[PDB]
């Protein structure tokens, strides 16, 4: 449909916005980056691409803290998260300072949704080119969301994102089905770890660095860390044996 | 005026006498100075009438919202609410409040806002300018987790006695019970508590 | 100023005096102290003249327009909050001490807002310099349950006692009863125990005693 | 938004405002406004343009305006356009009265709305207002006045001016008979003349007419005349 | 195509011509490269001139003592960029008495940088930049983007000609990395490196230019007969 | 330090048959010092007469505004503004500026060209509308105008024998006002004519 | 200049093509919701499709609880519908504050349709493509159904419909009320009132329900919420239990 | 993120016709048919309601709203565009005269108010014109009982009885021949009722009809006593059971 | 401190005190305290440090403009009218002009002399003679027995001696003798022998 995709409040004769449409491709070129629920807490998973030797390992860090209980991943325009994730930051803590209480998850969710939403209600403003999966540790449990360039947003027992999405959703769904009861923090992490490596098979034409965190009551008391040293060489082992 | 808050085993009682002066003259005898925030949280209001008057209704105005958005909010974002507009508005509002109010999880709870703006959380509060002579008595007398019997009459002591010694307060004693079976409003006139 | 309220079983009932004074000076001897913000929500008001009269009809406009937007009876609430907050939004440079009545779909209502802000809720209210004379004949008679006869009476009492015993309030009584089932009437002048005896002379001057410079014609 | 814009103040390829040429053209269609200066007043003749048995011509007051005690308007064009230039007109010529206790002379006042018609000509990328005004009016100074303004900004002064519908037939007609030294009675005539060729219909009755009169106690009158008042003139001068 | 009018707009595949177009103005700069070790980070900087009348315009700026940059592409949004992180490394000073970051200063213009490229009426910034500091993390260098991304690297070079020199330091990685406290051999290997971007043109005196800095070298650019020595 | 002081002057106004009065004095002063003989008070637009006390500055502000405000009316409405209705335009303008208020008391004065009855109405310098059957008084000697008017004035006096009244009335109160006198001015209002009048009293 | 298709401006026709566009996005969800009204509460009922097995079916909710009396069901695109939401319960919250009383649901109703006209006359803004349905039962009228569309339309029902089968489940209202001479279901319980909504949504659509494909939404006085899924589960058991 | 539509979208075509107020016009013409009577002792204005569905409370949805007391208008066209304009009406009626002059404005007033506000939505930038007409009934003691109409242009006119909407030609036809100087309200209301018939395809009713009338003062409706001066309204809208009893005398 | 105006049958004529002085000296003993806003109308002033001439100046500009805008001079009473006006504005401004004006002219067109007083309040005021200040407390005794309305010229200046030699034996402070200057229909002149 052309003519009406040359801006971005125009609906279409059938109602669709295609400008939105289109950030969505710009989010379908992204790493892929998941998000797992587990019984206590989320787990985040982003791949890295190695796009040359230059890069030094563990500083190009894609996965962002929100106040100190939320942890967002994304794929699409990397510049348009940091946006994104920027305005979370400002709007947990303001919410912090009125209410006094570390934003919820599930109103954190709709602080950026309407951010991402009011993006297409204008023609002079562009729409969010990323998918922005988040999450964390709350009063009354954890939430995962995944948020679209549209500004809709659901919660997720598990989310993938970027180009190795289709892939990485089968795992997901396998993981639910096998672990109906509910999957541990440490569990989840080797399952998120080994996840993103199948998903990289779709991207099997350059090297990539995985980046984990998560956000479980037990482990971090609330608080979202990231994984690092043994426990992150253990999921990388787990993800290489699972592949091979 | 004499304002009060007491919490107990099964929830927390807001309390307060009815007289409203202006000077000497009693201007209202018969006022209710107990103020619904929320369906919970209750409030008491001393100081300047238009002032605490006006942050209640924005205080209201504000937990109605966050309950439409956030859900149901704590005692403490409620005194969080009191304390921005009272504390951002410190230069102008000399406004005294008491919040008291009830959750499953923290049971009752008590919150003091005093004229400078800060937030307390205390077991019981007392203010207004017939609180001075009961500090004394009620440190003494107060107890942890006492029956809701217990802390009526020991709250109807403490306000007699606060009548009493203050001609800017008087008047009915006027009790909201904030425990999960619900709101309780009670009432205690001078010919019942005058004579204790 | 002397205004009362005073709420009975089916409604409510406020009254004022019709003294308006410029110090000692008695400008108006019949002023009408009582307000309509709508039909059947009445306002009077003590303090300022100027301000009562501006206020409420500032307030008077914003019921009738939201009346008019939301096709219902305003409530008495509505005015008491948006003259409230009005009133609050000056910081008390509006003094406006007010009495507000009436009757909404929800029941009879009375309150009193003050120059600052603050409102009290009470079934029978006093304002102006006569307000602790008017209020000892409210104390004294008051009872629940008054009909609809004697609330006007005790309300004219009150009013009475203002007129009587204080310098700032005089001549006359207005009275407007605003009954849940009924329309409001508003009976200006119910009671007129101050009215002038005939002067011992007549003034009449002879045409001719003033001296005149020049006459002239205008044009309209 | 950039691409919606129609760009209305700019220049064509041979230096010409189009929306203003638009909006002359406009005016074009309006009913006809005739304004004469006599040596003793001016006579403001206009043509209703709407018209029906069902309209009230004793009220329909709508192209003949009072700016002043002694300034007065015909319009033609968008008669939306013009009552918001003429509440302009009334407030600045009771402005200047406030500030120099003096009726504001015509030309002062002339040259205000014509500085608002170029104002939207020139920035703002608002449409032009779509109206030509006549204004007839008197001061100390130059006595009676008449004047013209169009769209662009543009005014002029006249001794016999006609601005709406047909007005180089109004004009022709009014270069022919148009004598220096002529009364007001004698421009009554030659309005209601002109207007009875021009017209586009066919025959000029009383219902289509605004007319008005400015003319001299030795002090200046405004006279818009009443239904019965105009079907009397037309009468006297024989349509 | 009628998709790469604006800033604003995506194109049906999802792409932003006009952040495209401002990376293909870093393309036709001079080629300028950047590398570090963990003790010192080096910007190495070929500079053009319009004509052999003209002088070589400069490509390295200073923002501290502690931080520099240099520019490939648009010279004009490199002040527009190089102001704004002087006053973001002012504004850590004063109000912290905190040296800004390299990492967080990258940070800082991936944020300015990139509002160009959502909202209407802006032009995305068309230079690229190559920030070395050293902070109490170490050495550090990183190439912003006009699309906003900013990456921490090794090593890294942009301007026209830009892999050829690219492509020596990934060989050159496991060998200029182990080059501590010995500036001027960091120097020659980036001189090397840039070398290797050379079409038709020899390194000279005035062509070439060097900056460094590191644990108690302040950033210093060598310009003119400075840089004689490493030529 | 009062500005409705500094400058001096009176105004009243008194109801007849089918009639009203409004009457001034003449007097512009600083304080002690008379400067001006000639001052008139009173303004009319149409068949509404208004007269404004207090701050001479004020006063002559207020006359171009309500000039102003009333041929705009007049031009939008196509008819002259009635005294009822003048009396609102007048009590809204002074309040329009309560924190930046005109030292000035107005006496609105006038026979409603329809109904036919004879209209005045007072205020205060923030526009309290004093509307009354019988009189009105403004300015510095208010005091003196009220018990001389009250004692003097009768209801229903013809046009004849309402200038006596109100003539005596403004020249007894003025001859008691230090800030008033200097002659006066008496307008003697009926539905088909009005007559000006200006009366002979103590220069001092 | 094709502009009058691409903002709010009028076409040769005289009709606002981008408004008719935004209808057709309100049926994008493929979503069927009815409303009707008992003798002294508000239902509301909302198909609820959640075909994805990652997601969390708690979150996946059309009906938002504007205020404790008024409640609000829409249909189109969830990330304008929260927008609209955001913008009802802010309404009526500042209604409550400044005219002292809780707001009505006709007002509310009419409040959004004004700003639906405002981005409907506003070339800067675009209309939104939901349909809101706002139920409560009011302290004045009783229970009210209230529907807004993104033209800026509204107006109360005895019962509505909403969805690309709104034309089926209509006529079997339609031939319901006609049948029984009402305007309004004669029932004393809310639970009574929700088994007959469940039940013509099950004969309009003719597809069977379990506890998962539902949203139920029940407005009474001084309270508005909404069903769990074990709630649900009990309407459903009794609709199978014809009684 | 602002608003950039700070130019015109009405704008003049080659042949001098504004674009926008033609479409706008446009819209009024297949709007539902409404009409108003100017009578000797009053003014009645009428329309037909068509339902947007059976299960609609019609009653919920006033065509015909009152401004003042004594003003009331209906419209044709785009039922949004009026809804908001007679909230700017009245609004309009209180701040800009009421506040000053302390009486509600006449009617020749109101609809100059009207008016400007639709002259802006056709000049001022980002907005397309309203696609109402409106027939403004009321009355004022100086100019007695009178009837406007106004367009999306902001032009109105006084007229003695009109008709716009759908079948505005049919309706002023009827209207001239039966419109007399010496007509009374019950007889206005008579050809009211017979104009509106012609146009109505549906069932014609009290239920699909909505009427009212600016006429005697009703105290009744004024909701208080004690001040003879207030009279009460002027404007009524005839209920469901009063128009059902005049079409049993049609 | 002094500003005199009379107006006489054919002529205005404004006289105003030479010195100038700051705190504990006079520092000027020849100012002007005058501006000519027309052809024909001239303004005098006196008030605070500042004020008068930056208000006099500013005044003068506006006439100035009008007159080249509209190739026409004012009247004095519309020159009076806007200078009444501005002062009006400032008094209840953030920094009022503390400046009392005395308006004389010529109106051309009525053939009259035109004199207005008019004080930092705005209080316009037409008088056959004017003062503003103490001035007036010495001068209108003197002027309310010798004036009338149909003096010449030469016979205003006479009187305009014995006003001035009555302040220079009655005021205490020495305000250094007065420029005279003669509004007639001819224009603005100086009499210098005074």
């Amino acid at each position: 449909g052309t003519g009406y995709d040359l801006s971005n409040s125009v609906f279409s004769p059938d109602g669709r916005n295609f400008q939105v449409e289109y950030a969505v491709k710009a989010v379908e070129n992204g790493t892929t980056s998941i998000g797992i629920k587990c019984n206590d807490g989320v787990v985040f998973a982003v791949e890295k691409l190695i796009t040359s030797k230059l890069l030094v390992p563990q500083k190009n860090v894609k996965i962002q803290v929100v106040d100190r209980h939320i942890g967002c991943v994304y794929s699409g325009l990397i510049p348009d998260g940091r946006h994104l994730v920027n305005r979370g930051r400002e709007e947990a803590a303001s919410f912090k300072k009125l209410y006094k209480t570390p934003i919820p998850i599930p109103a954190f969710a709709d602080r950026l949704g309407q951010y991402v939403q009011a993006h297409t209600l204008y023609n002079s403003v562009r729409p969010f080119g990323v998918s922005t999966i988040f999450g964390g540790v709350d009063k009354n449990g954890a939430h995962l969301y995944m948020l679209e360039p549209s500004g809709s947003y659901w919660g997720y027992k598990g989310a993938a994102t970027g180009k190795g999405r289709q892939s990485a959703k089968a795992e997901l769904e396998k993981l639910v089905d096998h672990h109906p009861e509910g999957l541990s923090a440490r569990e989840a992490v080797k399952q998120a770890a080994k996840i993103i490596y199948l998903a990289h098979e779709d991207n099997k034409e350059k090297d990539f660095e995985l980046e984990i965190s998560w956000c479980s009551l037990s482990e971090t008391n609330g608080l979202h860390k990231f994984v690092k040293g043994d426990l992150l060489q253990e999921a990388i082992d787990f993800a290489q044996k699972e592949i091979n | 005026t004499s304002i009060m808050a007491v919490t107990f085993k099964d929830g927390v009682i807001l309390d307060a006498d009815s007289r409203t002066t202006t000077g000497a003259y009693i201007a209202n005898r018969v006022t209710d100075k107990l103020t619904r925030v929320h369906d919970k949280i209750w409030c008491c209001r001393s100081g300047s009438a238009a002032d605490t008057q006006a942050i209640a209704d924005i205080v209201q105005y504000h937990l109605e919202l966050y309950t439409s958005q956030y859900g149901t909010p704590s005692t403490e974002t409620a005194a969080s609410v009191f304390k921005e507009l009272c504390y951002e508005n410190k230069d102008n509002l000399t406004a005294g409040i008491i919040v008291a109010g009830y959750d499953d999880k923290n049971k009752g709870e008590v919150y003091t806002i005093p004229l400078g703006g800060s937030v307390h959380k205390l077991p019981y509060a007392i203010a207004g300018s017939g609180s001075t002579f009961i500090y004394g008595y009620c440190d003494k007398n107060f107890r942890e987790n006492m029956s809701k019997e217990e802390t009526v009459d020991f709250i109807k002591h403490s306000l007699s006695q606060a009548i009493k010694w203050d001609g800017s307060s008087g008047g009915v004693i006027r009790m909201v019970v904030l425990t999960a079976a619900g709101v309780e409003r009670l009432i205690f006139y001078p010919d019942e508590y005058e004579q204790l | 100023t002397t205004i009362v309220g005073v709420k009975f079983n089916n409604g409510v009932v406020i009254a004022a005096d019709t003294r308006s004074t410029q110090g000692p000076i008695v400008a108006d001897k019949n002023c009408a102290k009582l307000h309509r913000i709508s039909p059947k929500i009445w306002c009077a008001g003590a303090g300022t003249a100027a301000d009562t009269e501006a206020v409420t009809q500032l307030i008077g406009s914003n019921i009738e327009l939201h009346s008019l937007y939301t096709s219902r009876e305003p409530r008495v609430v509505s005015a008491l909050q948006m003259l409230k907050q009005h009133l609050f939004k000056y910081q008390g440079h509006i003094g406006a001490y007010l009495i507000v009545a009436g009757v909404d779909p929800t029941g009879s209502h009375l309150f009193s807002i003050h120059a600052h802000g603050s409102t009290d809720v009470g079934y029978y209210l006093s304002l102006g310099s006569g307000s602790l004379a008017a209020m000892a004949v409210l104390e004294s008679h008051w009872k629940q349950d008054l009909t609809k006869e004697e609330a006007i009476k005790l309300a004219s009492d009150a009013i009475q006692a203002g007129i009587w015993n204080d310098l700032g309030s005089g001549s006359n009584v207005d009275v407007c009863v605003m009954e849940i089932g009924k329309d409001a009437e508003y009976l200006r002048n119910y009671l007129t125990p101050n009215v002038r005896e005939e002067k011992q002379k007549s003034y009449k001057f002879p045409r001719g005693t003033t001296a005149v410079l020049k006459e002239s014609i205008v044009n309209i | 938004s950039r691409r919606y814009d129609s760009r209305t103040t700019i220049f064509s390829p041979e230096g010409r405002l189009y929306q203003v040429e638009y909006a002359l053209e406009s005016i074009s269609h309006a009913g006809t406004a005739i304004g004469i200066m006599a040596s003793d007043g001016i006579v403001l003749a206009a043509e209703r343009k709407v018209t029906s048995t069902l309209l009230e011509q004793d009220t329909s007051t709508e192209k003949l305006y009072k700016l002043n005690d002694k300034i007065a308007v015909a319009v033609a064009g968008l008669t939306a356009d013009a009552e918001i230039l003429i509440n302009t007109a009334r407030i600045h010529a009771q402005n200047y009265l406030k500030t120099y206790n003096e009726d504001i002379p015509v030309e002062i006042l002339v040259r205000r709305l014509s500085d608002i018609k170029q104002g939207y000509t020139q920035h703002g990328g608002l449409r032009p207002f779509g109206v030509s005004f006549i204004y007839a009016g008197y001061d100390d100074r130059y006595g009676y006045q008449l004047y013209t303004s169009n769209p662009s900004g543009n005014y002029t002064g006249w001794k016999a001016i006609s601005v709406g519908a047909n007005t180089s037939a109004a004009q022709t007609l009014l270069q022919m008979d148009y004598k220096d030294d002529m009364k007001v009675d004698d421009a009554i005539e030659l309005a209601l003349k002109t207007l009875s060729k021009t017209t586009d219909s066919s025959a000029l009755t009383y219902d289509r007419l605004e007319f008005a009169t400015i003319r001299k106690d030795g002090e200046v009158y405004q006279k818009i005349f009443k239904p019965q008042e105009i079907k009397d003139i037309l009468v006297k001068t024989g349509i | 195509n009628n998709y790469d009018g604006d800033t604003v707009t995506f194109s049906p595949t999802g792409r932003l011509f006009q952040v495209e177009y401002a990376l293909e103005a870093i393309k036709q700069g001079s080629v300028t490269v950047g590398l570090r070790s963990n003790t010192h980070a080096v910007l190495v900087a070929l500079k053009r001139n319009a004509d052999e009348l003209s002088s070589y315009q400069k490509k390295i700026i200073k923002c501290d003592e502690h931080m520099g940059l240099s520019l490939a592409g648009l010279a004009p949004d490199a002040r527009v960029l190089s102001n704004y992180l002087r006053q973001q490394c002012n504004y850590s000073s004063l109000v912290f008495n905190r040296k800004l970051a390299v990492e967080r200063a990258g940070h800082l213009l991936c944020d300015k940088a990139q509002k160009n490229t959502q909202s209407y009426g802006g032009r995305p910034y068309g230079v690229g930049l190559l920030i070395i500091g050293y902070d109490k993390s170490g050495a550090h260098l990183l190439e912003f983007q006009p699309s906003g991304n900013v990456t921490e690297l090794y090593g890294t070079a942009i301007g026209a000609r830009s892999q050829g020199a690219k492509t020596y330091l990934e060989r050159t990685l496991d060998t200029f990395i182990k080059i501590d406290g010995n500036p001027d051999e960091l120097i020659k290997a980036g001189v090397e490196a840039i070398s290797q971007s050379l079409r038709d043109e020899s390194l000279t005196v005035d062509n070439l230019s060097i900056a460094i800095v590191g644990k108690d070298t302040p950033f210093t650019i060598y310009d003119g007969e400075a840089v004689a020595k490493y030529i | 330090s009062d500005p409705s002081s500094i400058n001096g002057g009176i105004v009243v106004a008194m109801t007849g048959k089918d009639c009203v009065a409004i009457a001034c004095d003449l007097r512009l002063g600083s304080q002690s010092l008379g400067v001006s003989n000639k001052f008139e008070k009173i303004f009319h637009y149409g068949h509404v007469f208004l007269g404004i006390t207090g701050l001479a500055t004020d006063v002559t502000t207020l006359n171009e505004m309500f000039r102003y405000k009333t041929n705009l009316y007049k031009l939008k409405e196509e008819r002259a503004i009635e005294p009822e209705t003048f009396t609102q335009l007048v009590s809204s303008s002074l309040y329009e500026r309560r924190f930046g208020p005109y030292f000035v008391g107005p006496v609105v004065a006038g026979i409603n060209s329809k109904s036919g009855k004879p209209f005045i109405a007072g205020f205060d310098l923030i526009g309290c509308i004093d509307e009354a059957k019988d009189f009105i008084v403004s300015g510095t000697a208010s005091d003196q105008l009220f018990g001389m008017c009250e004692s003097l004035y009768e209801p229903n006096l013809e046009p004849e024998d309402l200038f006596e009244t109100i003539s005596q009335a403004l020249l007894n109160a003025a001859d008691r006002d230090a800030l008033s006198g200097w002659g006066a001015v008496v307008y003697i209002i009926k539905k088909d004519e009005v007559v000006k009048r200006y009366l002979k009293m103590r220069q001092d | 200049a094709g502009y009058d298709r691409h903002i709010t401006i009028f076409s040769p026709e005289g009709r606002l093509y981008q408004v008719e566009y935004a209808f057709k996005a309100t049926n994008q969800t493929n979503i069927n919701s009815l409303a009707v009204r008992g003798k002294d509460c508000t239902v509301v009922i909302s198909q609820k499709k959640v075909p994805d097995k990652l997601l969390d079916p708690t979150t996946v909710s059309y009906i938002f609880c504007i205020s404790r009396t008024i409640g609000m069901v829409v249909n189109g695109p969830i990330p304008d519908a929260r927008n609209a939401a955001l913008r009802a319960k802010a309404e009526a919250a500042e209604f409550r504050y400044k005219y002292g009383y809780d707001m009505p649901c006709d007002v509310l109703a009419k409040r959004m349709a004004n700003l639906s006209q405002i981005y409907t006359q506003r070339a800067y803004m675009r209309p939104l493509g939901v349909i809101l349905t706002f139920v409560s039962v009011d302290e004045e009228l009783g229970p009210s159904i209230y529907k807004t569309d993104p033209a800026g339309y509204y107006v109360g029902y005895k019962a509505t419909a909403t969805g690309p089968k709104q034309q089926e489940i209509t006529t079997n209202l339609e031939n319901h009320f006609k049948k029984s001479k009402i305007d309004h279901i004669n029932e004393e319980s809310w639970e009574k009132v929700v088994e007959f909504a469940i039940t013509h949504m099950i004969d309009a659509l003719g597809t069977e329900f379990s506890k998962n494909d539902l949203e139920v939404g029940v407005a009474t006085k001084d309270k508005f919420f909404t069903l769990s899924a074990e709630n649900i589960e009990e309407r459903l058991v009794a609709i199978a239990e014809q009684d | 993120m602002t608003d950039r539509y700070s130019f015109s979208l009405t704008t003049f075509s080659p042949s001098g016709k504004l674009g926008q107020i033609d479409y706008a016009l446009t819209a009024v013409k297949q709007g539902v048919t409404s009409l108003g009577i100017k009578a000797t002792n009053g003014v009645v204005i009428a329309t037909e309601k068509k339902s947007s569905s059976p299960l609609a409370m019609s009653e919920t949805l006033s065509k015909v709203s009152l401004l003042t007391p004594d003003i009331g208008a209906v419209y044709s066209g785009m039922g949004p565009d009026y809804r908001v304009l007679v909230d700017k009406s009245r609004k309009v009626a209180h701040t800009s005269y009421k506040r000053i002059y302390g009486e509600y404005p006449p009617t020749k007033l109101l609809v100059s108010e009207v008016a400007k506000i639709m002259q802006e939505a056709t000049q001022s930038g980002g907005v397309r014109p309203f696609g109402v007409s409106l027939l403004i009934a009321g009355h004022d003691e100086f100019n007695g009982f009178s009837l406007y109409q106004v367009d999306p242009s902001g032009s109105y006119f006084p007229w003695k009885a009109t008709a716009i909407g759908k079948g505005s030609v049919a309706a002023k036809t009827f209207l001239e021949k039966r419109w007399n100087d010496e007509l009374e309200l019950e007889d206005a209301i008579h050809i009211a009722l017979l104009t509106l018939k012609e146009s109505v395809e549906g069932e014609f009713n009290g239920d699909t009809i909505e009427l009212a009338i600016i006429g005697d003062e009703n105290p009744d409706l004024l909701g208080y006593t004690g001040i003879p001066t207030d009279k009460g309204p002027r404007f009524r809208k005839l209920t469901s059971q009063e128009i059902n009893d005049r079409l049993e005398a049609l | 401190d002094i500003i005199l105006g009379i107006r006489v049958q054919d002529s205005v004529i404004l006289a105003s005190s030479k010195a100038v002085t700051r705190g504990i000296s006079v520092l000027k003993d020849s100012d002007d305290k005058t501006r000519q806003l027309s052809p024909h109308t001239l303004m005098s002033f006196a008030g605070e440090a500042g004020d008068t001439v930056q208000f006099a100046e500013y005044i003068q500009a506006n006439i100035q403009l009008y007159s080249i805008r509209e190739d026409y001079e004012l009247s004095p009473q519309a020159v009076s009218s806007f200078v009444r006006q501005e002062l009006a504005k400032s008094i209840r401004s953030r920094r009022p002009y503390q400046v009392n004006v005395l308006i004389g002219g010529y109106d051309k067109k009525k053939n009259k002399p035109e004199l207005y007083q008019i004080d930092y309040l705005g209080t316009k005021v037409e008088l056959p003679y004017g003062a503003h200040g103490y001035s007036g407390f010495y001068t209108f005794s003197l002027l309310d027995h010798h004036y009338r309305p149909d003096m010449t010229t030469e016979e205003g200046l006479d009187l305009l001696k014995l006003c001035v030699q009555e302040l220079e034996k009655r005021m205490p402070m020495d305000f250094k003798g007065v420029i005279v200057k003669i509004v007639d229909k001819d224009g603005i002149r100086q009499v210098d022998d005074f």
